[PDB]
């Protein structure tokens, strides 16, 4: 079984997003960012009208969420620049400023840069989370001076 | 004139379909593969007729069926899931006692090591396309478990790997929630510092291969300039990664599950996996060792854990 869901948004206007049952709010997020193409880490999504925020990992149809049930979507455009450190194979954190709309393929540039590295000789973990070059800073949750850890690449053939 | 075939994306959910035999399969399904050979621009021959076809998800079913199968609505994935696949059911998959390795190629070592290493350590996967497959790994049919493994990672047949970065990829689409553990971290001058880890940095740590010296404390350097001791206080889960940038290791039998060994650096290199059976076993791919001592270039560490206290 499929089902359809409905997404308000507080400029007042509704569309509707195609889901599956072991969906969670990733995916959510994900099929909103198709139809409107916003970040999903600039979305705040809550039940509509109870308004009770979603949880994060255990499934949508789990949760309240049924077939002709209603969700608010509010964007938070806001992208300051905040500094983050990131940590190398010996232990020094060096400060780097981004914003989270710039993609961890840019960070990794100004990595290399600093550290001396090529930039596919090493990749980025974030609580353990792998950091993929073409997604942006925000998908992984970065506060100011989150630690992003440098991890270099064994070429094991 | 006709013949009848199986679109599928999941194997699971099969669809009967009709295919004119003058059009190709793209112009009917678009993207279609027969066991990983891409059959696109290809007419239909007579000897297809009952066969299974993969195909991208082009409507709100075949869509719903896929998700549910990988866990992504990436619309790249079935390509490079095939397209490795195409490769790995041409490897062999040599076994010890049900241990199943892969003869060397296509510079597959870190694949072989990431393979024999999964089959020792208990790991529950989520998307039901990789417990499925992971199961039939087990059994010895591993070609479909060690596409998918690259499909996830994002990594090609040919490409050089890393186990480490390998486990990192997959323990994302693995159950770890019930895994925690707690560390003390112990400077001079931030005093004592107490931390609770979930999922997944509950069961990796790099800086050590040793369990043994992780539980009575390791030196790091610290953000206030001078060297805290990082030791570990509670551990609750059924397997721990140990890693640490590749050094000459002794492994004593019956003190760990298995182990990655790398001989190379950091532009060529080479995997071979040192597991604990009743004797020590080297496996580099199809060629399989024994000895009751072991030394060489460690730089991954498994070993078996439920639920240990520290006395501290
Ligand atoms: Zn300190």
């Amino acid at each position: 079984a499929g089902w359809d869901l409905t997404v308000k948004m507080l400029a007042g206007n509704e569309f509707q997003v195609s889901l599956s049952s072991s969906m969670s709010v990733s995916e959510l997020k994900a099929q909103i960012t198709q139809k409107i193409g916003v970040h999903a880490f600039q979305q705040r999504l809550a039940v509509h009208p109870s308004g009770v925020a979603l949880q994060d990992r255990v499934p949508l149809a789990s949760q309240g969420l049924g077939p002709g049930s209603t969700v608010l979507l509010v964007v938070d455009k806001c992208d300051e620049p905040l500094s983050i450190l990131v940590r190398n194979n010996k232990g020094r954190s060096s400060t780097y400023e981004v914003r989270l709309t710039q993609t961890v393929a840019h960070l990794k540039q100004q990595v290399s840069g600093l550290e001396g590295v090529q930039d596919d000789l090493f990749w980025l973990t974030f609580e353990g989370k792998p950091l993929e070059d073409q997604l942006p800073l925000g998908e992984y949750g970065l506060k100011p001076l989150s630690t992003v850890f440098m991890n270099l690449r064994l070429r094991g053939g | 004139r006709t013949i009848k075939v199986f679109t599928t994306v999941d194997n699971i959910n099969l669809h009967t379909q009709v295919v004119d035999m003058s059009m190709t399969y793209g112009q009917q399904f678009g993207p279609t593969y027969l066991d990983g050979a891409d059959v696109t621009k290809i007419k239909p021959h007579n000897s297809h007729e009952g066969k299974t076809f993969y195909v991208l998800p082009n409507d709100d079913t075949l869509r719903v069926e896929a998700f549910e199968y990988y866990h992504t609505t990436d619309p790249s994935f079935l390509g490079r899931y095939m397209s490795a696949l195409n490769h790995t059911k041409k490897w062999k998959y040599p076994q010890v006692n049900g241990l199943t390795s892969i003869k060397w190629a296509d510079n597959n070592s870190y694949l072989a090591t990431a393979l024999l290493t999964l089959q020792q350590i208990e790991l529950k996967f989520n998307p039901p396309a990789l417990q499925d497959a992971y199961y039939r790994a087990r059994a010895g049919e591993a070609a479909n478990f060690c596409a998918l493994i690259l499909a996830y990672c994002n990594k090609t047949v040919g490409e050089l790997g890393d186990v480490r970065e390998t486990m990192s990829y997959l323990f994302q689409h693995a159950n770890l929630d019930s895994c925690k553990r707690v560390l003390n971290v112990v400077c001079k001058t931030c005093g004592q510092q107490q931390t609770t880890l979930k999922g997944v940095e509950a069961v990796m740590y790099m800086g050590t291969l040793s369990y043994e010296q992780f539980k009575k404390g390791v030196q790091i350097p610290c953000t206030c300039g001078k060297q805290a001791t990082k030791y570990l206080v509670q551990q609750e889960s059924p397997f721990v990664m140990m890693s640490a940038p590749p050094a000459q290791y002794e492994l004593k039998h019956g003190t760990f599950t298995c182990a990655s060994e790398y001989t190379g650096n950091y532009q060529c290199g080479h995997y071979k996996h040192i597991t604990s059976k009743e004797t020590l076993y080297c496996i580099d791919g199809a060629l399989l060792t024994k000895s009751s001592e072991y030394k060489g270039p460690i730089t991954d560490v498994f070993y078996k854990e439920n639920s240990y206290t520290t006395t501290i």
